RNA sequence: UAAUAAUGGUAUGUACUAUGAGUAUGUAUGUAGGUUGAAAACCCUACCCGCUUAGGAUUGCUUAGCAGUCCUUCCCGGCA
């Protein structure tokens, strides 16, 4: 009785920690991108001879 | 020009914010999250439950503001509660501001403070056209 | 414009409204009035009732489901109960405004609607320096 | 200067320092708030509770010094309350102020601390001509 | 297939209270079956969904940068 007492005076805390923290947690971070193109000249010189 | 306040209590989920100048009113929040599957699928909901509450004392008898003639206090308490995903916040902020200018209409702007009611009072829905 | 939204349900304390084009979203105003004795003068209580709830379907997962199938519809709900004496509606409508610019700064601008708080926001009462 | 303390236990209404070099040494202080009713007003009260508390072995038996004499270590507390309603915070101050005059010349000067008492001690109200 | 139950739970509405979301209550316990009883159906079967275990997928391919998944097992949970 004294186990199982001292279970519901804890699992309160377990509530207000553990799937809440491991959801703050996993709430956090996520794939994205960006990209950009031009037409650029590169230019190479040939003499006129 | 307006007084600010600062908090009283402070919790997780609870913070409690009052006026020094005038302990009586106060304006506290608690907000409670859930984790849910409604459609097999898991949804953010949060809870923000508000009040606010200001003990003002005003009969105020006919052209009687003359001296010192104290009135009992009386109560004027504002509950507002808040519920829905987390992930849809945008659209249910949007859908906010429609709760106002809706109540506004009809109360802040129509007449039921005093208890009447209008069916044909203009009410409005969050999308539009 | 916004789709205006038209009653379903009249009565001398409910009336329900809803839009015609899609009646699931709803904003029920109920009204409940009493007689409170303080100062021994009787007062016009009302406690106005505003319920606007929305419905919007999924958090619409990427891909996959999006060809001709939606995940179940979830529930969006804001419930707003106005309470105090009906003699002084003119300070009830000045601190809902109050309200309304304490509830912004915590959920319109701030972060409590994804679920955190914010004890070092700037609150202030209704009255006035 | 001293040493500062840190707060090890904080709370709404309960919040302990304790030195980091001697963690006997604490000062607790504990804030209840109440709103009690006086005639015709309604009245906001506070009741301030501290504990100051020092670990100490007291007496060195007369004048040596030695490593055997490891005598008991006894404690000293003192723990001062103080009550009242919080608009008269400005003469609650006073009084206070009053208060530690008044015991000074009955303990801090006096013979009160061994346990003697003074009739003719000289004792003043917060008040002043 | 399954009964005794401790059925201390959860969610959604009701009346009171409320400077409280507290009190009590109805309803249901992912989807359907077997089953007395305590019909708030205890429990087992089947199907979905989310955890966990440690294994894998062409592991390379690509005149573009892919891809934020898939399958099985351990696996506990979505009424006790």
């Amino acid at each position: 009785s004294l186990w199982l007492s001292f279970r519901y005076e804890i699992m309160p805390l377990y509530y207000q920690s553990q799937d809440v923290l491991d959801v703050i947690a996993n709430s956090t971070s996520e794939f994205m991108t960006s990209r950009d193109f031009v037409a650029k000249a590169i230019n190479i010189g040939i003499p006129l001879e | 020009a307006n007084k600010p306040m600062q908090p009283i209590t402070s919790t997780a989920n609870k913070i409690v914010w009052s006026d020094p100048t005038r302990l009586s009113t106060t304006f506290s929040a608690s907000l409670l999250r859930q984790r849910v599957k409604v459609g097999i699928a898991e949804l953010n909901n949060v809870s923000g439950q508000y009040v606010s509450v200001y003990k003002r004392p005003a009969p105020k008898p006919e052209g009687c503001a003359d001296a010192c003639v104290i009135m009992p206090n009386e109560n004027q308490s504002i509950r507002t509660v808040i519920s829905g995903s987390a992930e849809n916040l945008a659209t249910l902020k949007a859908e906010w501001e429609t709760h106002k200018r809706n109540v506004d209409t009809l109360f802040a702007s129509g007449n039921a403070g005093l208890g009447f009611l209008d069916p044909t009072a203009a009410i409005v829905s969050s999308d539009t056209t």
